[PDB]
This record gives structure tokens, C-alpha cells and sequence, in this order.
């Protein structure tokens, strides 16, 4: 499917967006 | 502002900042960030009944989480972030008595100041650059380096001198108020408690000399210098 | 003498004058003998009374909803509890019957904002005593069972005897200066035709669906005398505040379910018998 | 009109009324009934007229409940959504209405065959679409333009579209808007008395049209009658906020 | 906006600053960010239109990275060089706008049917292209222009382009620009605060049309956010002026 | 009476009103209930501190450059040495990365002008002591071991120890009042096209490269103390100067590289899973 | 109010504005940012000594 739609759990939080502890997302 | 001979304190020309029942020292200079305005006029508008300040309780400065700075670091890496009121009421600091009128009030209007103390060595050397995002929801993962937080709103920090900072935030959204609290029987179609963001970005990396220290540590705190509060509500655990 | 015109001017043709706007200027060519004459208002006018406004329509006092309060209802008991939303009555089902004026008049528009003012009137007498608690709750509402969490929120505790008729105001507290309409803007659905998901997907806007709550529960149990009625109804009356307003015009929520006709030729359609 | 006010006998403290949110998002006001009626409405959509008749006629009564699609009955040449506008909800609540209306046509064409427009006065019937007036078979010799009544006219070559204003021409105080029934055979001057006249659209060969219509500048409604018993089902043909 | 004067410490002595350079060659000064976005930019060149459809939809929104082609990645109907436009370019800069924008839009044609523009207010949807409402088979009968929603209408053959002015109808404070994804299904009441409504463009046939946006007289940009991260390669597609 | 109209005028019929100006008249038709209204912003309005024109952006302190200064570093030894031209990073490679606010602004401009300023900030403490030459050279460029050359030139000294930063204005002096930018006016190629000489032939514009070059030398060898780091980094920061001036809009420069994702129709395409 | 806009004049469509004229008026649009702007003469201009006309 659209890989955009859901952001991959270990990343994000559960709104749905990068999560704020996860530091090497830059 | 200006330095005078050693006494048995040393260089005692320390200047304060006591805000409520809470007092922070600096020991060299202070850099502050502009002040400016926030959204004004629709307060009277988008609340019906009057919105309370509780000046005692959130005006207080509040130490977050240490910051670990160390040498392996490179340019536009983050330090730390902060998605704003959200992290001070769940994440960092549970028990803060600033939190207190989060639990009742369901909506609100909130300018903040953040200061910054570092503490390293006399041998190292380093920038750090802290910077705000205006409603950052959805916008976290674009303008979002070290040169985009060179034109926002920011405050710089030398790891040698170890000069203070102090960004002022006013509040500047899309909508009237922000949304406080999520809760199971609240609407999902909105997300709450996320007005802002603060990233903490390594400008340039930390060094140090043979034998010296492989890392440094900064500490923020935070206070609100006009919290407003609308829509009182039951009170409840925050997330 | 025929001396040559040398004045000019570049324009650019539209083919109407103010179209789409209900007010300013209109290049309109009127049917008469006269091309400035119109119809006097001299002794034929509007009556100082008539709404000149549809904010005029949205102040007059229109009943929303009943219910009942006997004696059986033990304290803290939701008599009433409903989403007061101007937009739409139900979420979940199709609405039929007879909507308020300040309703009616709210789904022509697709932003509404400023208070919203109740008034419960109790059908009982002298003989009849109790009391209610009226409680509006925002962003996060309350469990049925837990009265508590009601209480701690904007509240107008009304006393039942000799008085049988209390108003409410219920404050307009939210994130933005306007809410936006649930209905939608535009529906070309006509024949009640069985909705998919495909359908509900190539949706006009996505109905941002309130939560803000008003709840009616029992204070003091309602006490009366033998000799009259056990259970009273209430009746709920509902209009737009002082300060009411509404923004942006859309296709109507509402239409006309009761007899409707549509208008055929008279007399050529077979009138002559 | 009636408040309600008489009976708000309740003399207790309340809440505060706030500040009004009008004139903050922008200046333009469309709380006003003589604007949201000064807005045009579609009537007829690529509608055919023809040589072959008298002309097309078009009853000078403003959108309401009259002009109204019902499910599963027969088809007219009305457009379905006169129903629900904003402009019909209104002339739905006001039974009187006075002043001129305008109409605008605009034709589907670019020749130089003209097109005219015929306002006949209130003559009684209630009449709409294409109609052979008296049955005759030609009326090329006759137009109903020809007759001498006042008259404009459409050259869709220079403009393909006019936008008329017919005066109030009757001998009634007030228009009446709307009935409980509009099909029902009941005493013949009061039927006609929801018409204040006719527009008719004759043109040269056969063509489309489309009509636009709404009040003029004076114009006044009255005669309040309240909302109307109603239906909805707009929640069903919607997404929800949270999926 | 933050200068970075504050760090600026420094006092010593420096080279002259000379004289400004403004005005030299014209008075016609076009630094002046209100009047770059101001400008007309380009989004759909010669795109199709049908009568099958409910209408075709334009999302308000002013032209931002959220309009940007990425090489290699699903064909839309939008031109691809918005992303590239001086005025996509200080959208990228500002988050939130407030104010009407100015569409325009040309229709490939000369005949006399009749096309028709409607704004429909901000209702939380922001869909693009032709869509069919609903999923019906026939709009014929009951049009989005007919509905009573504000409405202005092309004549191809007196003028085949119009100028409207949207409005700002919506509940926000402003309507925000970009997200750091367009294509993420995240909390659905926060997707819809990227448009303040929708335009559409109904024909009678089949026929092209070209639209063009810009900010209108009452505009403001705010919620600055500094230059994002770029790449170039303009070097690369031309000599030097070294052969 | 009906008397015939003898005024007549000639006129030029075009079909847009001001299509290509940012200012002046506009024949635009309002889409609202009132055709001159417009939005308030008595409330909601522009602040004071965010930037009016492009100008203000090219005064914002971006950070263009680094490089490195060790203790190995004999005297003469080039440190830093760019073409410095707002136009174009480099000239013979693609560039990827964070453009400084005054680089990006110039990027829709086809002409600029007036000073440029620097700012050089040595990441260092007070026990690192060593003195850099900074010089602005035109025309005619320096050889890379030739130092005394690069001294005949615009220079500032700068004495580093306590003092950790200084400013360099960059004074303006060509043959021309204005420069034109070295990047195209308009390139169709997007989808990364293999290019040619064929292709190099149908260019836009011809790129007249800057030879204007800034240089930083070391006049005194950085010694620091044992107990410190041996080698330091120093941060060039750049902004246009108080009389900087830009003209002739055209397509733009550089592009947004991360995360750019095409729009779609929310909730058509599939949102509903 | 809405009323009718009743001023009216008749004109005579010509497709250029002083075609074959070296003076007078023109219907020429600026491509510019300011539709009234102008080169400046400020600094550059013509030389007193240079021929203003053919005699």
C-alpha cells in the first residue's frame, strides 16, 4: 500500500506523528 | 555587567532573576531573545465566561531534564525536544505545581520563557543553538535544521563562557485556544496540548583537550508569563 | 465643425453586473414605461415587527425536546443529557419532526458562534418540589453514573415550587472564534439512495462532529403530595443569545417533509373536469 | 413574529453574553434576509425551447416549497435543488411578498437570431414550460413579443444573457408565496393569485436556456408563518471526524 | 523572525556601506513580499473538464511545496513547476496566511454555454480534480451552482475568463500553508485547516480550461520558519561564459 | 420623454485588468453577500517582527560555511576560500544542504547588488590565541601559496583571544551597477535528464561567473595551551547589508529537497481503510 | 441595498489605443511588479550635446 498513510510504530507515537524522544529522525 | 578583583567569594558581581517562590544566579552575561506580541482581541470572543490566571502557581521557574551533551555529536543533531504544554504536564516534571491548573481547565493561552545553564569546562568549546517553532504540528520533520533555527526565534549558547539564554514564546496558533487534555470520552478529530515546539541543536560539535572530559550537561526551565485558562472542567489525571 | 474624438479607455467585458454579491450595484433593465420608476412603499410596507435579519429569527423561542422527572428517580439520575450543537440534532439516525427557528435558521449557514440561551419550563404546580441541577461541559463530558464530575463544571442550580420556569445561558467556550457547521454544504442526494463507503468517502467536508454536552440530573428527589401527578414533564425551550451570529451560506440542512406538491399548469393540466 | 420574551418572567443571575464575533472574519454581513434573497437561484438547467409553440413561460413567483422535488413523483423541468436552498428556506417562513423579482436568461448560442423576453401582466393563470397558446399550429404570423406588451431582447452574439426586472403588476396588496397544496382544484381567482404574471422566452429556431432568479431591490416579505414540520439525513452521507 | 543582531557584539571599525542601488534602474521596486505573491502563478495548463462529474474542485490554498513535483512518483493534474515559482517560494517561509486569494480561470472556448464558479465554504474535506459527489450517475438534474451557494458564471463568446476573489470563510484564527507530509492519514479535523474551502468549475459540455491563483488586495503572511533544506543543479544546464 | 444619448467614447477591449503587476488596479468580482467587503484584521493581524519585504529576509544571519584551524597550520596556509557570489554555491557540482535566508531570497532574483556582510565565529575559550587576515579580492585572484599577494587586497586583521567574533563588511565594487544572477532564469528539466552539449547550446542564459573570491590566512600561528583542544572551528555566518538590493523576478534557484510528498484527495483516496 | 445601475454609453471597439502615432495616449500594460512604474533617468540619462531631433 502508500507507505505515507501510517508512520512505523517504533518511530512515532499515537497521534501518528515522529515521536519527541526519538532524537535521530534528523 | 562589568567584572571587579577577587574577593574571598571570588568574582561576586552575580546578578538574579526570582520570579514567585524560585530564584535562579548567573554568573557571566545573559542573552535574551526579543520580546514580542501574541494574538489578542479574540480571547473575548471564543470564551463567553472570564478566563482566570493562577500567577502564584505557573510563574514559578520549574527545572526540566538534564541535557548530555558529548563529543561524538555532530552538526544538526538533536539534543532534545519538547512539544509544548504537552511534555510539561506528563513527561517532564509530573509533580510540578505549574501543572495544577492543566487538570481543571479544558482550554487556554500560554506565553512562556525558557532559560538555559550550561556548565562546562574552561578546555572545551562549543555551540548550541535552542529555537521555537510556532505551531509545529504535522511540521516537525521539515524546517527543521540548524540554518531554519538561525530565523526563528532562538538564543545561543557557548559551552566555555557559560553564558545563560532566555527565549521568550509568545503565543501564536491557528486556532483561539489550544486543547489541554485528551481524554476517552473528547473528540479524536483534534490533537491537544501541542502549541509549539523546542528543538536543542548542536551547532557546532563539543571538543575538549588530552585528557579532558567526553561530555558537559545543560539544564532548562521553564515558566508561563501569561497563563490564561478557559472552560473549567472536572478534574482529572494529566494523560 | 466634425472635429475627430480622441478620448479612449481599455475595459475589460464581463457579461453580468454584480452577480454573485446581494447588495451594491446592478445593470438590471426593468419592464416598465419608466426605466427608473419602482414600487411604492407608501401605505403597503413591512410591519415594524417582521425579522429584518435571519439573527432576528435565530432570538425567537422555539421548543427543542422534553422529558419526564417522576418520583422514582433517584438523586443524580440524568433526566436530560443531549450534544447542543446548533448544526444537527442526531448523529446516528434520521431526524423528523419540527426543528427550532434559530435551528432552521443555523443550517443555512456553515459557521454559527456566541451563546446559546434555554429555558425549561416545568408543567406542575404549587404541590409539585424539587430541584435540578443544569450543567454545560466542554471538550470532556462526564460517565452517567458519576454526578461529581457534572458538578465541577458550569452549573445553574434551580429550585422547583412557586417559580416553574428557569433560564440558562450556556456560555460559547472553545478553541476557535467560529465552529463550523456538522451538515454538510452540499448534498445532490435526492432519492435516498443506500449509502457505501465510497460514497462517504467523496463527501462534501467531514462532519466535525461536538462534544460539548448539556445535562439536567436530580438534586433534591422530586417530593410531591398525594393528591397530584407523581411524574411532571419539562419542556425545553432554545434560541440564539444577544450575540449570536452565522457566516457563510450553504445548501440547507433541512427541507420541507410534510406535504409537499410540486406546481403543475392551471388551468391546462386536466383542471376542467 | 412573537419572541417569546412575554413569557421569560425569570428575573435570577446568569452567565455572561460575551463580545458578538461579527464583522471579525470579514466585514461582508450575510445575516440580512433582503441580501440572502438578492442572491440568484437556478431554476431551469439546459432546459429545450422551440419555434413551434407560443413561447416558454416562467410563473413570476420567487423559490420556495411550490418549486419543490419530491421522491418518486413526476418529473417537471424544475431543477431538484430549489427545495433546499438558503433563498427558498426563507420564502418558506414569510407567506406575503411585494416589489419586483429578477430574472436572468441566458441562452446557449452565439447567432444573430434574436431571442425576446415578454413580461405579461397578471392574468390570472398559473401557467409554466412550453405551452400552445389557443392550440393553434403557427405562430410565426402572431408572436406573443408582437402583440404590443412591454419587451426586450437577447442577440447571443453581442451578450448571451439579460438580466430583467418585472414589475409588480397586480391588484393585491400582496403576493402569497406558497400553499398546503399545489395541485388541488379549488376557487380559480385565489389560484392565481401566487403569480404576479408570467416571463416568455420565444425564439427564432430551437435552442437552450437557462433561468436565474431572485428579489429585486424593492422588495419586502411579511406575513411570518414560523419553520416548517422537516426531514433530514445529512449525517448519513459523511465521513465522522474520527474515521 | 529573529535578526541575530543580538549576537553581534562586535565594535570595531568597518568598510563603508555605500549607496543603495534601489530605484536606479526603474522606480518599479518588487522586493516587497505583498506584491511577489500578488503576482499570478499557473496550476493547471489545459486540463479536462466533463458534464458527468459533480464539477471540477480547486482546494484554497495558496502555492506551496504541498503543489511540488518530486521526480519520480504518481502523474497529478497540477503543472510541475510550482514548486520552482518565486511565489512557492516565500509560501515555504510562512505556515500560516489569512485573507482572500484570486483565482482565475480561462475557458478553451467561444460558445454560448454557459460555465459556472462556487465557492463552497470551508466544510473540512480537501479533495482536487473532477470528483463525482456522492458517487451518483446524473448531476444534471440537481448541480452543486444550483444548490444556492455564491455563484458567478462564464459566457465563453463575450469573455472567456473571470477574476474571482475568495473569501475567508473558515473558523481559524489562519489557514495553514504546508505539512512535513501531504499524504498521511493522521486526526481529520487538523487535515481540513490546510484549505479555507473549495472551488468549482461545472460545464455544459465537455471542454480545457486553465486556472491561475494569488493572494489578494487583503492578504497577510505570518509564523515565520526560515529557509528549508534545498538542492540545486542550474550549473549544470548551461555554459560558462568561458565557452 | 425618451431623448437620444450622443455621448460615445472609443475603447480597447483586453480581458484581464492588471494581469501582470503585484500592485495597482484589478477588476476582480468579490465571491460574498456584499461586493466591497473585505477581511478584518482588527484582531488578527500581521506582527510587528515578521518580515514585510525580501529585503528583511536577506538581513537574517544564515549560516553559510565552517572550516577548521589547527596548531599544523604554518603561516600563509589558506584556511577558508570561496567564490563568494549569492547567485551560486559552486559552479561544478551539484549542491545539497541548508541555504543560508539571503541565498535563498537572491535565488528569485535574475540582478542584486550593495554589500555583503560576514561574520566569523571561532568556537573556541580564552587559552586559544592566533590572528587570521580576512581580504575581499576582484577581478584579478591570488595564487593559493602566494600570501603577500592576498595582503595588497581589502583587509581586516583579526586579533582572536577574548574577543571570539568578528564582523566583515564586503565592499561592492564592480564594473556594473548590478550584477545578474549565475543561475538560469527558467529550467524545464526536472526529472534529473542526462544533458549534453546540445542541450548546454539551448540555454536560458549564458553564466557569467563571480571571480570576486574572500580568503582567510593565518598571519600568527594558532598556540594553545596543552591542557585545550589543538585544533578549533570557526563558523561563517553571511546576510546581505543594509543597502542590498535585488530585482527582476524570476523561476527560482534552489528547491525543497527532504521530504516532499505530491497532495491527494482526502478522504477519496483511500483513507478509510 | 441592490439597486439598478441605470448610466449607460455607446462605444466604438478599435483593437489598439494611438497605433500609428510617435505621441499622445496608449493602452500599453506594464510588465512589471507596480503598473505605473518607470526607468529611472536619475543618474543616466542623455547628454545635452547629444541630437534631440532629425534637424
Amino acid at each position: 500500500d502508500n507507505p505515507h498513510r501510517f508512520l512505523p510504530a517504533n518511530v512515532s507515537n499515537r497521534w501518528n506523528e515522529y515521536s519527541s524522544a526519538y532524537l535521530p529522525r534528523v | 555587567e562589568v567584572p571587579s578583583k577577587e574577593s574571598i567569594q571570588g568574582d561576586a558581581t552575580q546578578q538574579s532573576s526570582k520570579e514567585e517562590n524560585t530564584i535562579i544566579t548567573r554568573d557571566q552575561q545573559q542573552t535574551v531573545s526579543e520580546n514580542i506580541p501574541s494574538t489578542v482581541g479574540d480571547l473575548v470572543i471564543a470564551s463567553s465566561e472570564p478566563t482566570q490566571q493562577f500567577r502564584s502557581l505557573t510563574n514559578r521557574w520549574m527545572p526540566i531534564n538534564s541535557i548530555r551533551v558529548t563529543v561524538n555529536g555532530k552538526r544538526n543533531d538533536l539534543l532534545a525536544q519538547y512539544y509544548i504544554p504537552e511534555d510539561f504536564l506528563s513527561t517532564h516534571a509530573k509533580c510540578a505545581p505549574n501543572t495544577i491548573p492543566f487538570e481543571t481547565y479544558v482550554y487556554g493561552k500560554y506565553e512562556l520563557e525558557m532559560k538555559f545553564v550550561a556548565n562546562g569546562n574552561k578546555f572545551q568549546c562549543g555551540k548550541v543553538i535552542i529555537s521555537v517553532k510556532f505551531d509545529s504540528y504535522q511540521a516537525d520533520n521539515i524546517n527543521t535544521g540548524f540554518q531554519a533555527a538561525l530565523s526563528r526565534p532562538h538564543i545561543m549558547l557557548d559551552l566555555s563562557t557559560n553564558n545563560e539564554g532566555v527565549l521568550k514564546i509568545p503565543f501564536r496558533y491557528h486556532r483561539a485556544f489550544v486543547r489541554n487534555q485528551t481524554h476517552k470520552t473528547a473528540t479524536a478529530g483534534v490533537r491537544p496540548g501541542k502549541f509549539a515546539s523546542i528543538y536543542v541543536q548542536v551547532l557546532s560539535p563539543l571538543q575538549t583537550g588530552e585528557g579532558g572530559a567526553n561530555d558537559m550537561f545543560i539544564r532548562p526551565f521553564y515558566r508561563y508569563t501569561r497563563a490564561e485558562f478557559a472552560g473549567m472542567s472536572y478534574k482529572v489525571p494529566l494523560t | 465643425d466634425k472635429p475627430k474624438d480622441v478620448s479612449s479607455i481599455t475595459i475589460i467585458p464581463k457579461p453580468r453586473l454584480g452577480f454573485p454579491h446581494g447588495k451594491g450595484k446592478s445593470d438590471a433593465v426593468a419592464m416598465r414605461v419608466n426605466p427608473v420608476a419602482l414600487t411604492s412603499f407608501q401605505d403597503v410596507s413591512a410591519y415594524p415587527d417582521e425579522p429584518r435579519t435571519t439573527l432576528d429569527i435565530a432570538r425567537i423561542w422555539g421548543l427543542r425536546s422534553t422529558f419526564n422527572w417522576g418520583s422514582g428517580d433517584e438523586h443524580g439520575k440524568e433526566l436530560f443529557n443531549t450534544v447542543l450543537d446548533p448544526g444537527l440534532r442526531f448523529y446516528d439516525q434520521d431526524y423528523e419532526g419540527q426543528i427550532t427557528p434559530m435551528e432552521y435558521v443555523t443550517g443555512l449557514y456553515n459557521f454559527w458562534s456566541g451563546p446559546i440561551e434555554l429555558r425549561f419550563d416545568f408543567v406542575s404546580n404549587a404541590f409539585h418540589t424539587g430541584t435540578v441541577i443544569i450543567s454545560a461541559e466542554y471538550n470532556r463530558s462526564s460517565t452517567n453514573t458519576d454526578e461529581c464530575q457534572s458538578h465541577s463544571t458550569y452549573t445553574k442550580t434551580f429550585h422547583l415550587g412557586e417559580q416553574k420556569s428557569v433560564h440558562f445561558t450556556v456560555p460559547y467556550i472553545y478553541d476557535t472564534v467560529v465552529r463550523r457547521n456538522t451538515a454538510s454544504a452540499y448534498l445532490p442526494v435526492t432519492d435516498y439512495d443506500k449509502v457505501d463507503n465510497v460514497s462517504r468517502a467523496q463527501a462534501m467536508g467531514i462532519r466535525a462532529e461536538s462534544k460539548m454536552r448539556v445535562k439536567v440530573r436530580v438534586v433534591n428527589v422530586l417530593r410531591p403530595v398525594a393528591s397530584t401527578t407523581s411524574t411532571i414533564e419539562v419542556l425545553v425551550y432554545m434560541r440564539g443569545g444577544k450575540n449570536y451570529a452565522l457566516h457563510g451560506l450553504k445548501q440547507s440542512t433541512y427541507w420541507p417533509s410534510n406535504s409537499v406538491v410540486p406546481i403543475d399548469s392551471f388551468p391546462p393540466d386536466g383542471y376542467d373536469p | 413574529m412573537d419572541t417569546g420574551a412575554k413569557e421569560d418572567e425569570d428575573e435570577t443571575a446568569n452567565f455572561s453574553d460575551g463580545v458578538t464575533a461579527m464583522g471579525f472574519q470579514s466585514l461582508d454581513t450575510q445575516v440580512s434576509i433582503k441580501d440572502i434573497l438578492r442572491r440568484p437561484v437556478l431554476l431551469f438547467n439546459h432546459v429545450e425551447l422551440d419555434p413551434d409553440y407560443t413561447g416558454f413561460f416562467i410563473p413570476i413567483m420567487p423559490p420556495s416549497r411550490m418549486m419543490q422535488y419530491k421522491s418518486g413523483d413526476k418529473e417537471t423541468s424544475f431543477q431538484r435543488l430549489i427545495g433546499r436552498t438558503p433563498q427558498a428556506a426563507i420564502m418558506n417562513l414569510f407567506r406575503f411578498w411585494r416589489g419586483s423579482l429578477r430574472y436572468t436568461i441566458i441562452i446557449h448560442s452565439t447567432d444573430g437570431h434574436p431571442i425576446y423576453v415578454t413580461h405579461v401582466p397578471h392574468t390570472g393563470n398559473r401557467v409554466y414550460g412550453l405551452m400552445k397558446v389557443n392550440n393553434l399550429h403557427e405562430y410565426t404570423k402572431v408572436p406573443i413579443f408582437g402583440c404590443g406588451l412591454t419587451t426586450e431582447m437577447i442577440i447571443p452574439s453581442v451578450n448571451p444573457s439579460i438580466c430583467v426586472e418585472v414589475p409588480f403588476d397586480t391588484e393585491n396588496n400582496w403576493a402569497v408565496t406558497f400553499d398546503e397544496d399545489a395541485q388541488r382544484n379549488y376557487s380559480w381567482r385565489d389560484k392565481g393569485d401566487t403569480v404576479t404574471g408570467h416571463l416568455v422566452v420565444t425564439p427564432v429556431v430551437s435552442v437552450y436556456m437557462s433561468v436565474w432568479v431572485e428579489a429585486g431591490d424593492d422588495f419586502e416579505v411579511s406575513n411570518f408563518y414560523g419553520p416548517p414540520s422537516v426531514k433530514t439525513n445529512d449525517w448519513n452521507y459523511a465521513f465522522s471526524d474520527e474515521h
